[PDB]
């Protein structure tokens, strides 16, 4: 898409017609390649809680993961790493990592990338993905729509009802802790900041 | 007074309300930063080549008025009658209600923080402006100057706080709104002669430098001395204020804005963002008192030659003040704002303005081959008044060519009605004349109680 230098002329570009231009914000989860989890998985300094680990029982070549939860495009939502000899969580794929939102020092790297962006000039973010922010501690198993089916055939997301994953006690107070970090760059009268989020 | 007192005389006299309202219509004529400043320093040119033109015809001549008894010796009574026409009825009420639309938009601007306020807010309180200040002028003659002093007070403040705190944010490293300050720009005569328009206006009071300067230690050479040294200096704050403006802003920010220094006022003295409004608002308002101060000086000069009434320039009894004056100004400048608009009324002013201030320096070079042996102790050298009334052809001419809107045929139109009334009351006397001014002059003078000033010329 181009450099820094490239997304700098568009915004001053954008101010200079009189419009407005908001981003896409990921607040829930980062890549397997980020740094943080190249230093989760190494148990390094404070990032071994960046992400939500729990152990199984990895052996020739299938996982038992710690319960029934499924990710949304398919299969468990637990996968094994063979670095840190633990299974870490993920509501979509694996290679997408969920964040531990539930560690403060997880929501503290988060408010410096809104800083970041406001700072640059965006007039607002869209949020993506709110409702898959918290998981219950509890990690009991979600009950089946279909109750008589055995759980080993149970891989799609359709197949269980997601008490557990989705819209946890907490997750609203993320949101609107997130809308007073923007109110800190929105006290200047006609440079609000706007904040949609995405629940679908 | 010596020097350093003679030169903060121009500096308080000059710097006035129109640096706070004058930044967005220079830019919105010539719309780059970099020709945005060089206006900036070319209307503090014509403001000191224009200052010492008149430091030359205020000690050859030594005559109480304005630039009455400067156009009667050059031509004659015919453009010296038009000039008391035009400045009682076109220029001194423009300036009384310019100055008082300009404290209604620093009022209302914190109220309406992200939009505009409606036009009816910032009409119906200039005119609670104009008739607060024409009743306390016409009662307590000298209440207005114990309140003057700290009106210029808070003036120099809060401009001292504007280019101060702009050269810190200078320093730091915002400077990217001047990186390409040349690309986008008009050479048309339209668009740079409404951007002096504007500029000049932030100047106004050139032209009176003389009458309170000359009280001097030793004058003929101080007070050409204090316009080299004052009015640059101010020109000097007045670009300072434009740099510290374009830090916080870009170019299209400030365009889009209806108070340019509250906009400046909320993006860096936040906690405290209310004071920019608060000595704005004062020192305009001082602005506004002082020109009352100024009622029936020129129309006592004219009158006694008569050109102009005599029931104006007369004084009550109790409150010794002058009434029919400070009346008349209030009355004319409220009927002004009803169309209203700075950069509508600007263009009026400028233009009667620039109109005299021509014919004055053209006097000042037809009187080096008409009335020489006269004495004079300041002598400027040619070039400095010749290039001064080519400005002033260009300045009246270009926007009455390239861009023509009414004001242009409202303002010829009520100068021409006065060459009317010359050809009628003064050069054609005739019988119906006095039977008209004797009673109104006498019905006047009952209602108001209001007397002849028991005086001599001065
Ligand atoms: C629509 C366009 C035209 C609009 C015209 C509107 C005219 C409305 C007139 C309103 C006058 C308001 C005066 C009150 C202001 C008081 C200010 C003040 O502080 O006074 C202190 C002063 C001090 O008095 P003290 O209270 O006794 O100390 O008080 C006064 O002088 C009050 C006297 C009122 C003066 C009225 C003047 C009106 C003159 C009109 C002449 C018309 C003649 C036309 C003839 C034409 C023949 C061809
Ligand atoms: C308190 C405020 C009101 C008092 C002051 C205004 C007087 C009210 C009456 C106005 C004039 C009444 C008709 C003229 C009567 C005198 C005629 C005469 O023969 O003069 C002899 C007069 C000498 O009379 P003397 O004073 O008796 O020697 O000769 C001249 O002064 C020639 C200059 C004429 C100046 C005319 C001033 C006109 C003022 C009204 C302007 C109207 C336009 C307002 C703006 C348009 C809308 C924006
Ligand atoms: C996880 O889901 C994948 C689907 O992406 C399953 O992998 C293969 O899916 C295709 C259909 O697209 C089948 O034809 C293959 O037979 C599947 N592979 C195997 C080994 O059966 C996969 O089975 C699912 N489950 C696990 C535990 O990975
Ligand atoms: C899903 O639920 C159904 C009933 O709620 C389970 O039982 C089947 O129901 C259908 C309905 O006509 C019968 O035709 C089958 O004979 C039932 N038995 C089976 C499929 O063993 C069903 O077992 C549940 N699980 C699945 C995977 O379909
Ligand atoms: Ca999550």
């Amino acid at each position: 898409f181009g450099t820094m230098e490239d997304f700098e002329n568009l915004v001053a570009a954008i101010h200079d017609k009189g419009l407005k231009l908001i981003i896409d914000f990921i607040p829930n989860h980062t890549s397997d390649k980020h740094i943080w989890f190249q230093l989760s998985r190494t148990r390094t300094g404070k990032y071994t809680d960046y992400y939500i680990w729990h152990d199984c029982t990895h052996e020739n070549g299938k996982t038992i993961p710690p319960n029934n939860w499924l990710s949304v495009y398919g299969n468990s939502s637990w996968h094994f790493d063979e670095v840190r000899n633990q299974c870490y969580f993920h509501q979509f794929m694996k290679e997408q990592p969920d964040l531990n939102f539930r560690n403060p020092d997880v929501q503290e790297e988060i408010k410096e990338i809104l800083r970041f962006w406001l700072t640059k000039g965006v007039d607002g973010f869209s949020l993506d993905a709110v409702k898959f922010l918290l998981e219950a501690k509890h990690l009991r198993d979600e009950i089946q729509v279909n109750k008589t089916q055995i759980p080993d055939t149970v891989t799609q997301y359709s197949e269980l009802y997601h008490d557990f994953t989705t819209t946890q006690v907490g997750m609203h107070d993320i949101v609107r802790s997130f809308r007073q970090t923007m109110d800190q760059y929105s006290t200047e009268p006609g440079r609000y900041r706007f904040m949609g989020t995405e629940a679908y | 007074l010596g020097l350093i007192s003679g030169i903060s005389i121009i500096v308080g006299t000059i710097i006035g309300s129109g640096i706070f309202v004058s930044p967005k219509s220079v830019l919105s004529n010539t719309e780059a930063v970099g020709p945005c400043l060089i206006i900036w320093a070319a209307c503090g040119v014509l403001a000191t080549l224009g200052a010492l033109c008149f430091a030359e015809l205020g000690t050859m001549i030594t005559k109480s008025g304005g630039e009455y008894p400067y156009l009667m010796e050059a031509y004659g009574p015919i453009p010296a009658y038009l000039f008391s026409w035009a400045s009682l009825i076109v220029i001194k009420p423009t300036s009384f209600a310019i100055i008082c639309l300009s404290f209604s938009e620093y009022v209302c601007a914190p109220f309406y923080v992200g939009c505009k306020p409606p036009q009816i807010v910032v009409k119906c309180l200039a005119a609670a402006a104009i008739l607060f200040i024409s009743t306390v002028n016409s009662l307590s003659v000298r209440l207005g100057s114990y309140v003057q002093n700290i009106f210029t007070a808070a003036k120099l403040v809060i401009v001292a706080i504007i280019i101060i705190s702009g050269l810190v944010l200078l320093a730091q490293g915002n400077t990217k709104n001047f990186d390409n300050s040349f690309e986008g720009a008009q050479l048309s005569v339209g668009a740079i002669s409404l951007a002096f328009y504007n500029g000049l206006w932030a100047y106004d009071g050139w032209n009176q430098l003389n009458y309170i300067t000359e009280e001097l230690r030793n004058p003929y050479r101080n007070l050409p001395l204090a316009i080299i040294i004052g009015i640059p200096l101010v020109t000097a704050c007045y670009i300072l204020m434009n740099v510290s403006y374009f830090t916080v802003m870009t170019a299209t920010e400030l365009l889009q804005s209806q108070a340019v220094a509250v906009t400046f006022g909320d993006r860096v003295l936040y906690p405290a963002s209310w004071i920019v409004p608060l000595f704005v608002a004062f020192s305009t308002i001082g602005a506004a008192n002082g020109t009352c101060f100024t009622a029936g000086r020129l129309i006592y000069v004219a009158g006694r030659e008569g050109h102009m009434l005599k029931v104006l320039s007369y004084i009550s009894v109790r409150r010794l003040t002058p009434a029919p004056a400070i009346i008349f100004y209030g009355i004319i400048a409220t009927i002004y704002i009803i169309p209203g608009d700075i950069n509508s009324l600007v263009n009026y002013f400028s233009f009667a303005a620039w109109l005299f201030y021509g014919l004055t320096i053209l006097g000042l070079i037809v009187m080096r081959f008409t009335r020489k042996e006269l004495e004079r102790p300041i002598k400027v050298p040619v070039v400095i008044p010749v290039l001064m009334t080519l400005i002033s052809v260009f300045l009246v001419l270009a926007p009455i060519i390239s861009k023509p809107t009414w004001e242009y045929l409202y303002c010829v139109l009520f100068i021409l009605s006065g060459l009317l009334f010359y050809f009628l009351f003064v050069h054609y006397k005739f019988g119906w004349a006095q039977k008209i001014s004797k009673p109104i002059t006498m019905h006047l003078q009952m209602l108001m109680e209001v007397v002849p000033p028991e005086e001599d010329p001065e």
